[PDB]
RNA sequence: GCCCGUCGCUAGUACCGAUUGAAUGGCUUAGUGAGGCCUCAGGAUCUGGGA
RNA sequence: GGACUUUUACUUUGAAAAAAUUAGAGUGUUCAAAGCAGGCGUAUUGCUCGAAUAUAUUAGCAUGGAAUAAUAGAAUAGGACG
RNA sequence: UAUCUGGUUGAUCCUGCCAGUAGUCAUAUGCUUGUCUCAAAGAUUAAGCCAUGCAUGUCUAAGUAUAAGCAAUUUAUACAGUGAAACUGCGAAUGGCUCAUUAAAUCAGUUAUCGUUUAUUUGAUAGUUCCUUUACUACAUGGUAUAACUGUGGUAAUUCUAGAGCUAAUACAUGCUUAAAAUCUCGACCCUUUGGAAGAGAUGUAUUUAUUAGAUAAAAAAUCAAUGUCUUCGGACUCUUUGAUGAUUCAUAAUAACUUUUCGAAUCGCAUGGCCUUGUGCUGGCGAUGGUUCAUUCAAAUUUCUGCCCUAUCAACUUUCGAUGGUAGGAUAGUGGCCUACCAUGGUUUCAACGGGUAACGGGGAAUAAGGGUUCGAUUCCGGAGAGGGAGCCUGAGAAACGGCUACCA
């Protein structure tokens, strides 16, 4: 219909955000950006809803505007800045990093971090073809544009990049028995290691893990981001280790710290 | 269907870009291209012995295989390089907890590398729009002519 | 104006489809640019997202190639003379893509015997040389040399002039040269 | 009160499609055209008002015209310009070229005068220092590392020729 | 273009509008708790049915299955938690049975006169609405 | 005892029916055909073949 | 990587899967309909649990099963293996 | 949350409907009406008609200020604060409303783009622009023509505007530039060989065409035409370079040319410093706005599989004037009968085509509670469609736009 749409109903708002039924019937719509629409985490709901460093949106501008806080490094002026896995927020007043990594519910959860692993992110690479004049690069999940890249790296490989520089200083392989973080589906944020992908030649490969706790499940290839070896990941996860529990099992170790 | 002629048009059929030097003296006259579909379908001999042109052959033309793989059992084919297929199937009406016979008929392109009769089951593929109605392309057939030459004379 | 969408057009049943929604202009189609020839007169046109396209109506000159010498001259376009579309095209002398036309070949003469020192048809140093490499080469073909004492060469149109401007060809050679020789005079 | 419009000759009104630069019509918006009458640009006992301009002065003075005169409201403010309304080649220097109109406020008399434009100033310079600067900059680190992807790949074969060898 | 906001009713009907001995069965529960409405009493009857539903519902899949087990046991100590059951028949075959006056014991105004300081379901009540 | 139909009253409904009856809405032949768009020309004026 | 594969129905588990709605957990909005809050202290400079789960079927996908019901195969041998 | 009761008879048992009974996010109306919270609401009939007001405008240090504007102070004799008007840029294609049309359409779930367009955001990305190439081309920066304004006017009347006179740019229109090198074709001369050469041009990107590379399915040889690098002068060639996909004529590159030639900064704000042969030389800080190509993101557009209410008192339908396919073109952002030519005779149907009806927008959902079902969904979210009716189109990245224009009808 004629044209870009500019707003967001509220209710129409991914549900990982947490908004609230009422107090309006809009949200904030996530601007164009380096990760899509669905699955990203704009500047005000991080800011305001998960710090709750501002109150009025009003607030959010005004912190902002100061160019107190950065993503990746770069300084980010938008409110509804797309803000999404892997990025570094950070807060150059209160000494402040963050990692936007997900829960074990699915939701990108607040995450503090070191002031040097705050210095390097992680990306999926998406693609990797052959640019003009014969230079090649790759493209990550996060829509980073990185010319000469190891041969040897491919699609579904991650890479450490420098965000102080451009550059990529090291990438992981996609091989069988290698650390593994969930980005989409039910199975989102769940952490387990891999057991082998099936593969199924022209359409959704399918990628079998299997976490810490020796439980198993599947999610197609898509879905499926690497983050290191069996112990050994790349950056600091959260509490938890996406593990999931039952709700059973959830409700007795909420029922078993009780003893005030 | 093409059969004989192939230069049969008011236009000159060549496959395209695909140039031979009339000054390199060849034994073959006409080189000709091919590829692999994929998925696992042999591109048949027929399409690289062939002497045809249809670019909207999955072996030897400018269409692409992608998408739906369906069969059906070929009931019509009195359309020239294209046939009509029903799909027939069951379909489940839950307040009475029993299916009903359905059917569909898909038209599909039928490259001069295959020669279809009706009768015969054929697995075709998705492709481009080709025409007004077909989006499939004949891609094997899983069939032969169902013992037809074991209807000869008498003893 | 003219609409491509499907949307008329009665369904493979045979039955009449009611109008749902009016005539969006991005199903619109435009009119034929119908070039002829003669004097460079070239309209842009404004096509969606920006986007120029170049609709030629009447064309002078083309930029012809000689496949098999592997060149590429330009020359004058001489006139239409088959097109397996319509007929009304070659009477006309409207050039689109796959028209048959006559070129120049002048053009392409004075390569060929600078290049070969031949000369169709009927003293420096290196060039001697590199005269000499070649030949055994030289070869041509009949049906093809024979044209230039005419002074004009047979060839086929390959680009869109009502999408880009240009009325671009290949010269026509071998195979399907004889192709519309036989459809020239067997019309003729 | 129709206006007319040169070129349509007919003594008469019509009415035309205008569209933007165009007489008799300002358009109100982005690539619209509004559909106006216009008197024709035959004269007519009709009209109320006939525009004229004096070509050649005859033997006599008309008043309130030729017996006064006044005076262009505004003067050169683009460099080349004020250049050309004095005529003063590229060394005289504009600046005190520009013109100065005074003013008071009472008690005191001001003086404004305009901002030269394409103006070539020591500031300019810098800019178009900086740009070829950053271009030929760029150009060599573009070059290294090229070249440096070139080794990354060239002792990658001489490992593939050294693991052809252990084998 | 709000959220919908959302309700739903508290309360449900007798199916047959004059049955002479449920009636009297009603006001007597009126009677002894201090009601002013059938209502109220329809009101407790109509959340013991769902109870109960939940309770059969529950009570058809297997013993030991997940959702059984959180959803069987949640229902059982929330009704503990207020005091409807009995510590005892703490297995939900009891909240299968239960009865309305089991809910009725529980209400402030009961409270508020069972141990004295009422002494009458009435003044129970006056006490109550006037802070 | 029951009870059937014509015939007679009041009231209501639907039918048939001269009027080649009427009205609304959807398509649509043939004829006429606005307007913008494209196109062959045009050239008030206004410059360096173009506007 | 090559070289080839009788067709299906059924059923199992699983992916891919909007939110509000519904079912349903946790939380004493004073109750409740609701809401997704809130809870703790050093109440002078913070501590912390949350914001589950389920259903989501007909079709398409992916996998296990081989009963039930279809299909095809070798009889003018133009059969099968080398 | 698995219940029935009244009514045919003299009485009886049945069939069977009418009546009762209960719910309705289901409307109306009547009577009655005190408190907290919650809060639907001109859908239904008339997508009937509308007085008046309002609902789209927008400025940062950072495109344009001689307001004959305000401010004055505080350094500014080109400008500098602040700033109406106006130009320029961006937005007005979102939103909100409504449910008329629409029955394989929309819509849902599920696919496809190896079938395309994509302002913007984010990330990459540009040493090549001139010219027969020593008496040279503004680069220390090339052109005017306009608003606002000033003044003269016209009409009953409008967001009507005319004649005159000025003047800006990130508006309009132009137009210079930069290393080394390598490879190509020409080739003045010299000499016969097996043969080599000064030096002359050409080569950014984008456009259009033609040609070529883009290997790999396990290994080897001979000969023709051209012709590479290394001589231990019969000869050998030894290491020999390769991206992605299920799949491509893919990504990318190479050759010959083509172009009313795309882009390659004549822009702006803050700082003012190094550096000597003392030229106001040559350099040089932070970041704005631009800019081609690619990627990304917000998108769009088409698209595969399956699924719709009643109807036979609709059985055959489709090709007048495309109906179903083939070839070629044209047109499009691009596939495609989308359109045109030529050619063919196809396409659908009792497994219900085609036609008719819908007091039909589809979906999430809503009401009724043993289960199976029945009925409803104009309407808070998603999709679609519209703006009295039709069609046309301008602008633009995006409209076939209606708080845009043009025409006809009312
Ligand atoms: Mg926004
Ligand atoms: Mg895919
Ligand atoms: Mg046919
Ligand atoms: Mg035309
Ligand atoms: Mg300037
Ligand atoms: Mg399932
Ligand atoms: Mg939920
Ligand atoms: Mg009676
Ligand atoms: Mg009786
Ligand atoms: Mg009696
Ligand atoms: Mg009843
Ligand atoms: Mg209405
Ligand atoms: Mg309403
Ligand atoms: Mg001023
Ligand atoms: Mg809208
Ligand atoms: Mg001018
Ligand atoms: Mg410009
Ligand atoms: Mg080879
Ligand atoms: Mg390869
Ligand atoms: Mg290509
Ligand atoms: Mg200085
Ligand atoms: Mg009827
Ligand atoms: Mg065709
Ligand atoms: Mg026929
Ligand atoms: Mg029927
Ligand atoms: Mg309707
Ligand atoms: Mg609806
Ligand atoms: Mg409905
Ligand atoms: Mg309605
Ligand atoms: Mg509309
Ligand atoms: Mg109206
Ligand atoms: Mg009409
Ligand atoms: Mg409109
Ligand atoms: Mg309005
Ligand atoms: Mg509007």
């Amino acid at each position: 219909a004629r044209g870009p749409k500019k707003h967001l109903k509220r209710l129409a708002a991914p549900h990982h955000w947490l908004l609230d039924k009422l107090s309006g019937c809009y949200a904030p719509r996530p601007s164009a950006g380096p990760h899509k629409l669905r699955e990203s985490l704009p500047l005000i709901v991080f800011l305001r809803n998960r710090l709750k460093y501002a109150l009025n949106g009003r607030e959010v501008k005004a912190i902002l505007m100061q160019r107190h806080v950065k993503v990746d490094g770069k300084v980010r002026t938008d409110t509804t800045y797309p803000a999404g896995f892997m990025d570094v927020i950070t807060l150059d007043a209160t000494n402040e990093n963050f990692r936007l990594v997900y829960d074990v519910k699915g939701r990108f959860a607040v995450h503090r971090i070191t002031d040097e692993e705050a210095s390097y992110k992680l990306g999926k690479v998406k693609k990797v073809q052959l640019g003009k004049k014969g230079v090649p690069y790759v493209v990550t999940h996060d829509g980073r544009t990185i010319r000469y890249p190891d041969p040897n790296i491919k699609v579904n490989d991650t890479v450490k990049i420098d965000l102080a520089s451009g550059k990529i200083t090291d990438f992981i392989k996609f091989d069988a028995g290698k650390l593994v973080y969930v980005t989409g589906g039910r199975n989102l944020g769940r952490i387990g290691t891999i057991v082998h992908k099936e593969r199924h030649d022209g359409g959704f490969d399918l990628v079998h893990i299997k976490d810490s706790l020796d439980n198993t499940f599947v999610t197609r290839l898509n879905n499926v981001f690497v983050i290191g070896e069996q112990g050994k990941p790349y950056i600091s996860l959260p509490k938890g280790k996406g593990i999931k529990l039952s709700i059973a099992e959830e409700r007795d170790r909420r029922r078993a710290q009780q003893g005030l | 269907s093409t059969e004989l002629t192939v230069q049969s048009e008011r236009a000159f059929q060549k496959q395209p870009h695909i140039f031979n030097n009339p000054k390199v003296k060849t034994s073959k006259r006409t080189k000709r291209w091919y590829k692999n579909a994929g998925l696992g379908f042999k591109t048949p001999k027929t399409a690289i012995e062939g002497s045809y042109i249809d670019k909207k052959c999955p072996f030897t033309g400018l269409v692409s295989i992608r998408g739906k793989i369906l069969t059906g059992t070929v009931v019509s084919t009195k359309m020239h390089r294209t046939i009509v297929i029903r799909r027939a199937y069951l379909h489940y009406i839950p307040k009475y907890n029993r299916y009903e016979k359905r059917h569909k008929n898909v038209p599909v392109h039928v490259s001069p590398a295959f020669r279809v009769q009706v009768g015969d089951i054929v697995t075709v593929g998705q492709c481009r729009p080709i025409s007004k109605t077909v989006r499939f392309n004949v891609v094997k057939v899983s069939a032969a002519a169902a013992k037809a030459n074991k209807q000869f004379a008498k003893f | 104006g003219i609409s491509r969408d499907s949307r008329h057009k009665r369904s493979a049943t045979g039955a009449k489809r009611a109008q749902f929604r009016k005539k969006r202009k991005f199903e619109l189609g435009r009119q034929p640019a119908n070039t002829k020839i003669g004097a460079k007169r070239i309209h842009s046109v404004r096509t969606r997202g920006g986007n120029k396209k170049y609709r030629a109506l009447r064309i002078e000159t083309g930029n012809f190639s000689w496949a098999s010498e592997g060149i590429s001259k330009k020359t004058r376009i001489a006139g239409v003379v088959y097109h397996p579309s319509n007929n009304e095209l070659v009477r006309t002398n409207t050039l689109t893509k796959a028209a048959i036309v006559q070129i120049d070949a002048t053009p392409f003469r004075q390569w060929f015997e600078a290049h070969y020192g031949q000369t169709l048809g009927k003293k420096s140093k290196n060039a001697e040389r590199k005269w000499a490499a070649r030949a055994a080469s030289a070869k041509i073909e009949s049906s093809v040399e024979s044209q230039f004492s005419a002074g004009r060469l047979y060839a086929c149109i390959s680009s869109r002039p009502g999408q880009s401007g240009r009325c671009d060809g290949y010269i026509l050679e071998g195979e399907e040269l004889a192709f519309y020789l036989r459809r020239l005079t067997a019309k003729k | 009160g129709f206006p007319m419009k040169q070129g349509v000759l007919l003594p008469t009104r019509i009415k035309l499609l205008l569209t933007k630069n165009v007489s008799c019509y300002r358009p109100r918006r982005d690539g619209e055209r509004k559909r106006k009458s216009v008197r024709g640009a035959i004269v007519g006992p009709d009209l109320a008002v006939l525009a004229l301009v004096i070509v050649k002065k005859g033997e006599q003075e008309l008043e309130g015209l030729t017996d006064t005169t006044v005076p262009k409201r505004l003067g050169p403010k683009r460099a080349n310009n004020i250049r050309k309304f004095f005529g003063l080649s590229k060394e005289d220097d504009v600046r005190d070229f520009v013109i100065r109109r005074e003013v008071t406020k009472g008690e005191k008399t001001y003086t404004k005068a305009p901002k030269i434009q394409r103006l070539v100033t020591p500031q300019r310079l810098q800019r178009k220092r900086h740009q070829r600067a950053l271009k030929v900059r760029n150009a060599q680190a573009q070059r290294e590392a090229a070249a440096e992807y070139a080794q990354l790949l060239a002792k990658r074969l001489s490992e593939r020729k050294a693991e052809k060898a252990e084998i | 273009p709000r959220a919908p906001r959302t309700y739903s009713k508290t309360y449900s009907t007798p199916k047959r509008p004059y049955e002479s001995s449920r009636l009297d069965a009603e006001l007597k529960l009126a009677g002894e708790f201090g009601l002013k409405n059938k209502k109220e009493i329809y009101r407790i009857s109509f959340q013991l049915s769902k109870i109960r539903r939940a309770a059969r519902d529950l009570l058809t899949r297997d013993e030991k299955d997940p959702k059984r087990l959180f959803e069987g046991n949640a229902l059982i100590r929330r009704l503990v938690r207020v005091g409807v059951l009995s510590e005892d028949k703490k297995k939900l075959d009891y909240v299968l049975a239960l009865k309305v006056e089991d809910f009725l014991e529980r209400r402030l105004q009961t409270q508020v006169y069972k141990l004295g300081l009422a002494k009458s379901v009435h003044h129970a009540r006056v006490l109550i609405t006037q802070r």
